[PDB]
């Protein structure tokens, strides 16, 4: 069972054959599966405690003692160390569907881990795992055609955001921030469509910048229409407020220019230094009155810059922020509408950005200043800026509205969904189930024990929400089977009813294919697995 | 690296080591650079002898550090995190976080940090 | 023995020589082969390896299993250099060829150990082993038509046929029909770095894509990059080998001014030396540019107030490939940027991919180069998948090569068992035990697919060898319906080269074995 | 059984009504022997050897 060949063959003479090979070990046949089986069972049943509204969050610890609270299934399997392989295969899955989709990472652990349990107890009773894979993916395959089939479209239009805001809702109900659950769908559904582009195109969440601050209140958090900035006006003394600001965005330093090549300057008289010293001051001029000919009310540099031209930046009233980085500058400029200046010589009115106000932000009693620049004309990138009470309810809520900006991201890309609570998980079991009937009897066994695995969701749920799993699961079913309702589900928030059309709990369909799909496959993948070779 | 009990020399015009330590050799050969295991920076005027101002941005100690190419008034990438800061401003205008050593790259756009980032573009490069 | 005192060899030195010595190699070669006996067939199971480091690798391939295994056994070494040989031939057959080598030792070794003389069995395997090809070669199945649907179809049921025992297997059809057209739209060396293997998590295998064309992944963009459309409708291409970026003229150079207008002339030389040579890049007509080499912030946003595309520091091979497909020349100068030299594709456009971006080249219609973008749910599971597509690829290329195949599942191996048989059967009787043993060697491969599917491995051993002595060439095994069927009616084909170098290279590493008598290992040097 | 939300209280006594039904049902099965059938006596003690 372990430790692989060892004969030192039968004439007592040594017998070697891979390099230190007493100190590897080997598994072989059924063993090896069930190892893996059970490794994968333990990794899903601790993640499905954090499934649903009512499920409870995490405390990941990393190695320098800092401390992680969260609900998000890829984050807690990527901060968990794991050294078992299955355990490293459930944390990859976790990541793939996270990067696909952004929801439902914890759905697919939930979903292999029941698929392979039950794979467990079929393959007890004499079946090739390579048949339990094929049942599994005619299973799959069925269960994605009844997810297209019961599927229902929604408006994604600007004009009417109810659907999307009803969506962001679900994806954030499991969440922490569902205090302020309205509002952060609200600031994600219009960060999505505000950054996007409308012929069912892509969204670049580039152009999303997501910034959280320690202070204030969790409901303070609010979508700005332009560049939150971590930086100040460069003299203190300059106004800390401009109104219909004419930004010019520069990436040359505000200092005399100076050659790439390796260059030298021979200085070889008296009047050689004077010429030298009137360059400079000149220069200096030069470059301040180039910048105040364009009509600039505020410069934004990259580089930084000196003494001198802080001060003529000062006297000529022209507000200025330096050390701008390249993201926050590329931001600045597509949100103000103004083009990116290599050099002063090249400046002109036309480059110059718009912005509506452009101010500087306190926090309380930190001596921290931020700059916000807003109120442009046709903002094309969007910041949001999350306020909380301490730093890791902040970085929840960050990984909160990465999920729900991934859902209408989603949303963007196909409009059909499917409503949740378990209730497409009911459906797509019911129908795996009749298709099995008409199967024939070898992989209705496999088809069986598929949408058994893909009846975990819905008991996940029950469990979680104090309520009884197998008799509310049964009765849920059974509603489902008299009258033709595929919405029905777990009323995990006990508002009195099991129609999810009414409790407005909103799926989209690529979520939950992609769930299923990714799920198979990695549940094939390790069935056909059957040698461990660690050193 | 400590310098010879009396340096071994006899009026050779260059004898005024200094280094009091009450380190780095910056381009402008007038200031030297001081980081201790409080994780706080300092500058100091190597000819009026005097503390020209300090780098408190560390929470770890500094074990490495590197300087401009140039005297350029500004860079001084040190490492801890990587923090870039500002002597015309004395604030950490650009920090990185993704130490044993860090080294800037000579063409001024970028460092390598020790088993290599972009100052364009505040991201890692290599 | 004698303390000897002084001793002949170094201190340490080991030797084993006789019977002992040759079956020993005869039973390491056992333990090798065994380690890849369950990966063999549509029912086959895949292996994982963990190295020193820890990184896990998850493979069916058997080459790469044997490459994995740090093997130090001298005997043991020419199985996985024989399949080493197998893989970089053919690319398909590399278990069947350690499961032969080890057969024909396992079979010979009772003859070793009554004193038989090994140059009599190296003679032996010779014999059979020429005769084995010249049956392949004999009865092999081809069709002199040339007809294009044929070909094709030749072409697709060979890439299923190879990837009827991957993890892919169920998406088998998919997956042929992608390798098809990938290897079809190769121009006449079929080099396999003209096929691009892009592997993307996240997404099901279904949602993998074949570009007809080129695609990359976008490769760090600088600042300005975000104002650069993303969607050209008939943009031309410059591709380029230069750095657009302020820099030193050059390494050695030096410049020596001595007055402030000087001075000036040498900042604005520099700066309209690189404005020309992007002035010089934006009147070709391109509006989408690659570069080999970093193209800078200030060139990025040259080009975005010009509404064109950048990107630099793009791989080279990616680079090739763009070539091939739009059809220009990479520059490294951009002074003579003539229409010749620019590529040319319907659509160019940057779509997000998993939560990567890449940059597409579609709609070339007289492209030489493909690109595959694999999706899965885990590392290893895109790396197999995209070994399961190498061997396809190469099955396919051989095919393309020589379009001559025989029927798969052991149907090939009972027919050379049968022909082998009746031919040993009049001999003088030295040689015949020897071929019989090779003969019945040959039968391990039908008993494996039978082993590995959970069979009766007996019963149907006899079944096919009744049928095959009472009429039928091409009947193997039928791994569905636990029988044997007609394996060239089934389309379990294979092209004839993979059994032929299968069985010389097999027989081959056999006789090299046997023919050694005596190891020698002389004590480790610098042990640290 | 105690996954699906079962206390393992109800499985015991349930398994106690099944082992109840079980015994009349291998009661029902069982068919009288008579110890002067010396060919049932040897019928057991070859199946009980039969697997050694
Ligand atoms: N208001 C609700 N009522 C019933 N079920 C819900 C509700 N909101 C979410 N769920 C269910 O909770 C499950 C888990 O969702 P969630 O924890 O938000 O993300 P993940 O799918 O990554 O775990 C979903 O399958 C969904 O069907
Ligand atoms: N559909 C099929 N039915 C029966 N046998 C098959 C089928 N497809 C492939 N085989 C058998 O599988 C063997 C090759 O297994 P595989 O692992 O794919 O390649 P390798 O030869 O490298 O092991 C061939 O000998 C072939 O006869
Ligand atoms: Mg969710
Ligand atoms: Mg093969």
């Amino acid at each position: 069972a372990s430790m692989g060949t060892l004969a030192f063959d039968e004439y007592g003479r040594p017998f070697l054959i891979i390099k230190d090979q007493d100190r590897k070990s080997r598994l072989m046949g059924l063993e090896a599966l069930k190892s893996h089986i059970m490794a994968a069972k333990a990794v899903a049943n601790t993640m499905r405690t954090s499934l649903g509204p009512n499920g409870l969050d995490k405390m990941m610890v990393d190695k320098d003692g800092d401390v992680t609270v969260t609900n998000d299934g890829a984050t807690i399997l990527s901060m968990m160390d794991v050294d078992h392989q299955i355990a490293k295969l459930m944390v990859e899955l976790s990541k793939s569907q996270d990067d696909e989709i952004g929801d439902g990472t914890t759905g697919v652990v939930v979903l292999a881990g029941a698929l392979l349990e039950e794979a467990e107890q079929l393959l007890d009773r004499g079946i090739h795992p390579i048949r339990i894979a094929d049942g599994y993916e005619q299973a799959a395959r069925v269960a994605i055609e009844h997810l297209d089939k019961i599927s229902d479209s929604v408006l994604v239009d600007i004009k009417d955001t109810e659907p999307l805001i009803q969506t962001a809702k679900t994806t954030l109900g499991s969440k922490v921030v569902n205090s302020c659950h309205r509002q952060m769908a609200e600031i994600a559904v219009n960060a999505v469509l505000t950054v996007a582009d409308m012929e069912r195109r892509d969204v670049d969440f580039e152009l999303i910048k997501v910034e959280g601050k320690v202070g204030g209140r969790l409901e303070d958090t609010k979508l700005i229409k332009g560049v939150i900035v971590d930086k100040d006006f460069s003299h203190p003394q300059m106004p800390k407020k401009v109104e219909d600001a004419k930004i010019a965005i520069l990436t040359c330093p505000f200092e005399p220019p100076k050659p790439k090549t390796k260059h030298k300057l021979d200085v070889t008289s008296v009047e050689d230094y004077k010429a030298l010293q009137k360059y400079e001051k000149e220069k200096f001029e030069e470059m301040i009155q180039q910048i105040k000919e364009t009509g600039a009310n505020l410069a934004i540099c990259q580089w930084g810059f000196d003494d001198e031209a802080n001060h003529l930046l000062l006297q000529n009233n022209l507000p200025a922020v330096r050390w701008v980085g390249g993201p926050e500058i590329e931001l600045i400029a597509i949100a103000t509408g103004g083009r990116i200046v290599p050099r002063f010589s090249e400046l002109t009115a036309e480059k110059l950005g718009f912005a509506g106000l452009v101010q500087e932000i306190s926090f309380g009693t930190t001596k921290d200043k931020m700059l916000v620049i807003e109120q442009c004309k046709n903002s094309r990138a969007v910041t949001i800026f999350i306020r909380g009470g301490n730093k890791m309810i902040i970085e929840e809520a960050k990984r909160s509205l990465h999920d729900a900006l991934c859902v209408i991201r989603n949303l963007i890309r196909d409009n059909r969904v499917v409503y949740g609570g378990g209730a497409a998980e009911i459906s797509c079991a019911l129908a795996v189930s009749q298709e099995a009937d008409k199967c024939p009897t070898l992989e209705q066994y496999a088809m069986r024990a598929f949408a058994d695995a893909l009846e975990v969701i819905p008991m996940a749920l029950s469990e979680n929400s104090g309520m009884n799993p197998i008799q509310t699961m049964t009765e849920v079913r059974a509603r489902q089977v008299k009258e033709m309702n595929p919405a029905l589900g777990i009323d995990c928030l006990h508002k009195g009813t099991n129609d999810m059309k009414q409790q407005h709990v909103i799926e989209t369909l690529i979520g939950k294919k992609q769930q299923i799909s990714l799920a198979t496959q990695m549940v094939r993948m390790i069935l056909k697995i059957d040698d461990i070779r660690k050193p | 690296s400590v310098y010879p009990l009396t340096f071994d020399k006899n009026e050779n015009m260059a004898a005024k080591k200094k280094s009091v330590a009450m380190c780095s050799f910056t381009n402008s050969d007038m200031q030297i650079l001081t980081a201790s295991g409080d994780g706080t920076c300092a500058l100091w005027d190597v000819e009026s002898g005097q503390l020209l101002q300090s780098f408190h941005g560390h929470g770890a100690d500094v074990l490495c550090l590197d300087l401009a190419p140039s005297e350029t008034g500004n860079t001084f990438v040190s490492g801890g995190k990587a923090m870039v800061w500002d002597m015309r401003s004395g604030q950490c205008v650009q920090a990185f976080e993704t130490i044993n050593s860090v080294r800037y790259y000579p063409s001024g756009d970028a460092f390598a940090s020790g088993a290599l980032y972009d100052l364009r573009a505040d991201r890692e490069v290599a | 023995m004698m303390p000897t005192p002084v001793i002949l060899l170094k201190e340490g030195t080991d030797s084993s020589q006789g019977i002992p010595q040759l079956v020993s190699n005869i039973s390491a070669c056992q333990v090798i082969a065994e380690a890849v006996r369950t990966t063999l067939g549509p029912r086959g199971m895949d292996k994982l390896i963990v190295d020193g480091r820890g990184k896990a690798t998850i493979s069916n391939d058997g080459a790469t299993i044997l490459k994995l295994l740090d093997v130090v056994h001298p005997a043991a070494k020419t199985l996985v250099d024989i399949a080493k040989s197998q893989d970089a031939e053919v690319g398909d057959g590399t278990t069947s060829v350690t499961l032969l080598a080890a057969e024909f030792l396992k079979q010979v070794k009772p003859y070793v150990e009554e004193g038989l003389h090994p140059q009599i069995i190296i003679r032996a395997f010779r014999t059979a082993t020429q005769l084995a090809v010249n049956k392949i070669k004999e009865i092999a199945v081809t069709v002199k038509k040339a007809d294009k649907v044929e070909q094709r179809k030749l072409l697709e049921k060979c890439a299923m046929t190879a990837l009827s025992s991957k993890l892919i297997s169920q998406q088998k059809a998919f997956f042929a029909k992608m390798v098809v057209d990938a290897v079809m739209m190769l121009d006449d060396l079929l080099q396999l770095k003209m096929i691009g293997i892009k592997k993307v998590q996240g997404g099901a295998l279904e949602d993998s894509q074949l570009v007809a064309g080129v695609a990359f992944k976008k490769t760090f963009s600088y600042a300005g990059f975000e104002m650069q459309p993303k969607k050209y409708h008939n943009p031309k291409i410059a591709l380029l080998n230069v750095e657009l970026e302020l820099k030193a003229e050059k390494d050695n150079a030096e410049i020596r001014v001595h007055t402030v207008e000087d001075y000036q002339a040498i900042v604005d030389a520099e700066w309209n030396i690189l404005y020309d040579k992007l002035e010089k890049i934006h009147h070709s007509g391109a509006k989408v540019v690659l570069s080999k080499l970093p193209i800078g912030d200030v060139a990025t946003q040259y080009f975005a107030d010009r509404d064109m595309f950048c990107a630099g520091r793009v791989p080279e091979e990616d680079l090739k490939r763009t070539m091939m497909a739009c059809g220009g020349s990479i520059q490294t100068s951009v002074n003579a940027l003539s229409a010749d030299v620019l590529g040319r594709c319907q659509v160019f456009e940057e779509t997000q991919i998993g939560g990567e971006r890449y940059n597409f080249f579609t709609g070339c219609p007289k492209a030489k180069t493909c690109t595959f973008i694999l999706r899965g749910g885990a590392e290893q599971f895109m790396e197999e998948t995209e070994r399961s597509l190498h061997d396809a690829i190469m099955i396919v290329r051989r095919a393309i090569k020589n379009d001559s195949v025989v029927a798969g599942g052991g149907a090939i191996e009972m027919e050379l068992s049968k022909y082998l048989r009746d031919y040993s059967r009049t001999i003088p009787g030295k040689q015949q035990l020897l071929i019989g043993a090779y003969a019945k060697a040959l039968e391990i491969i039908p008993r494996q697919l039978c082993d590995n599917a959970g069979f009766d491995a007996t019963n149907i051993l006899n079944k096919l060898r009744a049928r095959h002595a009472q009429g039928g060439t091409w009947y193997g095994v039928d791994i569905n319906n636990e029988d044997i069927a007609d394996n060239f009616e089934a389309f379990v084909w294979e092209p004839a080269m993979v059994r032929i170098n299968a069985l010389t290279a097999a027989s081959e590493a056999a006789c090299l074995i046997v023919s050694v008598d005596e190891t020698i290992k002389n004590p480790r040097s610098t042990v640290d | 059984l105690l996954q699906k939300g079962i206390h393992p209280t109800i499985i015991s006594e349930s398994f106690q009504k099944a082992l109840e039904k079980g015994i009349e049902i291998l009661t029902d099965m069982s068919r009288p022997v008579e110890l002067s059938d010396r060919e049932t006596l040897l019928n057991s003690a070859t199946t009980s050897l039969n697997s050694k």
